[PDB]
């Protein structure tokens, strides 16, 4: 009812990841298959969680582009 | 004189006067509540689960701020130290002590330490520590003299006008890239001249862009 | 009559100082 906002706790790590800067998303190169055939995707991990999928410019059949299924995965 | 006593003529006028005062007092009470230090939790020393003293670790031991908040000049988020940084010293310092029991219970088990956030934002604000630090803005002008706080408190409420004051007039609060240290540094007497020169050298954009809505809210 | 006109005047400016303080140099 008062104090405008609750306490809002914060829980950091116990051992920091070696190559992660907190608050900076990273990108990993993976592959998504539709009918058994692969498609190279560049997927974004915010804090170790996948959130967005985009095209892999280095991969044939996905020159910076994706289909609706790769986005909805 | 028909149905009213003699004094009522004075009382009626006084009552109208008293009514106006009560109305004005009502608006006053309302505004005071929404700007108080209890509603905004300003100057309140929030109790932490492990009772960490910044005064002991900065002014006495002499640890740099980037030793603990390592992500402040690179991302929007100032890193909160993991238990590994605490165990780097307390594996030998003050080991087998009750004040460090929670820290020693973590690191052995994957459970984190649930600190309480002192500086809180309503999640539609999107603050960025990296751009502020790299443009000559120190922690003293924002979090205050944290180096001397045994318990951290909110130096002032994070209003929108408080951000707008610096964004519209950054000449008054800009500093010459000695922000990470120099908590003892204070604005020079000729802050306006130095500030205008620093704004021109660092390319701080005019108030027309910095007052835009999407610079903060998204 | 003239006294109460002064009284309702001082009351007004009193309120203004009060209000202006809260909404300006208070924070
Ligand atoms: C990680 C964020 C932490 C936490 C949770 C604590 N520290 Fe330190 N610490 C250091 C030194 C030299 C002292 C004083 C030694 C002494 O008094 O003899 C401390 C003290 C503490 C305490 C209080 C212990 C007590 O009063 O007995 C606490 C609760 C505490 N620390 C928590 C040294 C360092 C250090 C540099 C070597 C770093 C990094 C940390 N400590 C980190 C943490
Ligand atoms: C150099 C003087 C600084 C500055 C400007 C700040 N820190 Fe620290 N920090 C450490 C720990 C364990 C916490 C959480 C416990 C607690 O808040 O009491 C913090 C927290 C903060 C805050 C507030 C966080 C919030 O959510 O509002 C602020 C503003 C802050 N820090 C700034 C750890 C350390 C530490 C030892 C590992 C050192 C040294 C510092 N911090 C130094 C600084
Ligand atoms: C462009 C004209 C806008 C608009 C339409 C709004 N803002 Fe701001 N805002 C900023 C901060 C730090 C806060 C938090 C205030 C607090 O905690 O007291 C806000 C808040 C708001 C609100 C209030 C939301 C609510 O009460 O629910 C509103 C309606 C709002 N904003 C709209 C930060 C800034 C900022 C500096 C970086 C600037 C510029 C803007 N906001 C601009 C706008
Ligand atoms: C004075 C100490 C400031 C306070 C208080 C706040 N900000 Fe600020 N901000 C400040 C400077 C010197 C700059 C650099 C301007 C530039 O052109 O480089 C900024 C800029 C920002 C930005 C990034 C600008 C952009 O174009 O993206 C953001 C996102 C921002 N400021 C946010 C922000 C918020 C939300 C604040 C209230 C919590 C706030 N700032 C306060 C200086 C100061
Ligand atoms: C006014 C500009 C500003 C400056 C410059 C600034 N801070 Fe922040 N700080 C804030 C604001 C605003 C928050 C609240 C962030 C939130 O609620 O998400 C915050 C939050 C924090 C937090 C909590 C963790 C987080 O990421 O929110 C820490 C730790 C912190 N500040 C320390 C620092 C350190 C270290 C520096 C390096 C000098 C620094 N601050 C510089 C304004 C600033």
């Amino acid at each position: 009812a008062c104090t405008y906002q609750p306490r809002q706790y914060i829980a950091p790590f116990d051992r920091q990841p070696e190559g992660r800067v907190p608050g900076i998303p990273q990108y990993f190169a993976s592959t998504l298959t539709l009918g058994g055939y692969g498609t190279g995707v560049l997927v974004r991990s915010n804090e170790g969680r996948p959130t967005k999928v985009e095209g892999n410019p280095r991969h044939p059949a996905s020159l910076g582009g994706t289909d609706l299924f790769a986005q909805a995965e | 004189a028909q149905i009213f006593p003699r004094n009522a003529n004075l009382l009626s006028r006084l009552s109208i006067f008293a009514l106006v005062l009560l109305v004005v007092e009502g608006i006053l009470i309302l505004g005071v509540y929404f700007r108080s230090n209890y509603f905004r939790q300003v100057n309140v020393a929030i109790e932490q689960p492990v009772a960490f003293s910044h005064q002991l670790h900065v002014n006495v031991v002499g640890i740099d701020c980037r030793y603990c908040h390592t992500s402040v000049d690179q991302s929007y988020f100032a890193n909160i130290p993991a238990t590994e940084t605490c165990m780097t010293c307390h594996s030998q310092i003050k080991t087998y002590s009750p004040l460090l029991e929670k820290v020693r219970e973590s690191y052995a088990t994957g459970k984190p330490i649930e600190w309480v956030k002192v500086y809180d934002l309503p999640n539609f604000v999107y603050f960025n520590h990296s751009i502020h630090v790299n443009k000559g803005i120190g922690c003293s002008t924002c979090h205050g003299q944290v180096n001397n706080m045994p318990v951290v408190w909110q130096q002032q409420a994070l209003y929108m006008g408080w951000c707008l004051n610096c964004h519209r007039n950054p000449e008054l609060y800009v500093r010459p890239r000695e922000e990470v240290y120099n908590m003892d540094y204070v604005p020079p007497s000729n802050q306006l001249e130095i500030g205008r020169q620093l704004v021109a050298e660092y390319g701080i954009m005019p108030p027309d862009q910095l007052t835009n809505c999407y610079v903060c809210h998204r | 009559v003239k006294p109460v006109f002064l009284a309702v005047t001082l009351t007004g400016m009193v309120a203004f100082l009060l209000m202006v303080w809260l909404f300006a140099f208070y924070w």
